[PDB]
């Protein structure tokens, strides 16, 4: 089988060079063309280009031109696909296609945000409301600015009625929801709590929901 | 001139009917290729060289589609034909792609719940002011909806988020919110939601007040 998949990348301050490190050895060795698939989160699917192993031909397309170099490298067996001179357009989900009749094998993908940000911690604020069967519960999320959030309700033993909302934009900060539905004999009778974690800033905030 | 999609955008089928979909391109190729992408997932390949099979695709599934339309036709929909498939065509200038043909299992349209939440103590001493209404478990998808606050309409600050398909009840479930100052709270009194949905005639609406405590 194809072995395993695509590495990771965080944010990275402005002008050094990042790089992917595609790691499909499913070796077919060496020759095939490594089409790097990148989509938005507008759910468009681009393409970045391709690369040759046997001769060294790289390709580039209008909308990743200057300067997106694909590497090769036989030894190890990667291929690389980040761009340099970027901007904060590059957001998004990197795949890694491999060559057949169609684009049969892919990767599974990396998300690379790029800016010049300063990471946020989150802040749990209790929402609970001050008479029916069951209640929705919840907690919000308010001002965190890279993209890695976590999302817990009781670490693993209320995760039932847990909706995850996605973290629409508005003045340059994230906000999600986590809301879960409790019934009327554990509420206020078991200590509900939500702990979120934010692994970018390396903060943990929690709070226990009292009713008001 | 010169952008190349599948052309009906979102679609919506029970199981047990025919999902057509149909391709169009800008340029006209010969081999097309077709795929299963599902939400948070790597996509996978479907059919290539127009009809031929894919790993693990059914023998239900076929393809056709010469030139610049294309057509991949489900014959009957089942509980694992619920994905977002997108086309492709290797070139020699690429077109590019298509967007993804986002669809959903039909069922007994249901009417949601709104709830709405009075800011606690802690946000209004940081101060913060976010009143939201959560509609949880509707049918279908489209709901046309109001922030009217104390008579007048406020559309301001109004965010908008969408859990996606669940597997147990098979609904969708919205958080409406939207996100004031601490100051543009203490002014306004009732805070309420109406959601516009075509399942009830009237919106459910539920009132507070701040003078209680």
């Amino acid at each position: 089988q194809v072995q395993l998949q695509q590495s990771g990348s965080e944010l990275v301050r402005p002008g050094a060079s990042v790089k992917l490190s595609c790691r499909a050895s499913g070796y077919t060795f060496t020759t095939y063309w490594m089409h790097w698939v990148k989509q938005r989160p507008g759910q468009g699917l681009e393409w970045i280009g391709n690369i040759y192993p046997h001769s060294g031909n790289t390709n580039y397309d209008e909308r990743f031109k200057s300067k997106a170099t694909l590497t090769v490298d036989t030894s190890s067996s990667t291929a690389y696909m980040q761009l340099s001179s970027l901007t904060s357009e590059d957001s998004a989900v990197y795949y890694c296609t491999r060559d057949l009749r169609g684009f049969a094998y892919w990767g599974q993908g990396t998300t690379v945000t790029v800016s010049s940000p300063k990471t946020t911690p989150p802040s749990v604020y209790p929402l609970a409301p001050a008479a029916a069967s069951m209640v929705t519960l919840g907690c919000l999320v308010k001002g965190y600015f890279p993209e890695p959030v976590t999302v817990t309700w009781n670490s693993g033993s209320l995760s039932s009625g847990v909706h995850t909302f996605p973290a629409v934009l508005q003045s340059d900060l994230y906000t999600l929801s986590s809301s879960v539905t409790v019934p009327s004999s554990t509420w206020p009778s078991e200590t509900v709590t939500c702990n979120v974690a934010h692994p970018a800033s390396s903060t943990k905030v929690d709070k226990k929901i009292v009713p008001r | 001139d010169i952008e190349l999609t599948q052309s009906p955008a979102i679609m919506s089928a029970s199981p047990g009917e025919k999902v057509t979909m149909t391709c169009s391109a800008s340029s006209s190729l010969r081999y097309m290729h077709w795929y299963q992408q599902k939400s948070g997932t790597s996509p996978k390949r479907w059919i290539y060289d127009t009809y031929n099979l894919a790993s693990g695709v059914p023998v239900r599934f076929s393809g056709s589609g010469s030139g610049t339309s294309y057509s991949l036709t489900i014959s009957s929909m089942e509980a694992e034909d619920a994905a977002t498939y997108y086309c492709q065509q290797w070139s020699s200038n690429p077109p590019t792609f298509g967007a993804g043909t986002k669809l959903e299992l039909k069922r007994a349209d249901a009417a949601p719940t709104v709830s709405i939440f009075p800011p606690s103590s802690e946000q209004l001493t940081s101060g913060g002011a976010s009143v939201v209404c959560f509609l949880n478990n509707f049918y279908p998808k489209d709901i046309n909806v109001k922030w009217k606050i104390d008579g007048s309409e406020r559309q301001n600050g109004v965010l908008n988020s969408w859990t996606d398909q669940d597997s147990k009840d098979s609904t969708y479930s919205m958080s409406s919110t939207l996100t004031l100052t601490k100051d543009e709270y203490e002014r306004h009194n009732s805070y309420t939601c109406e959601a516009t949905h075509k399942t009830s005639t009237s919106p459910i609406v539920k009132s507070f007040n701040r003078n209680e405590c």
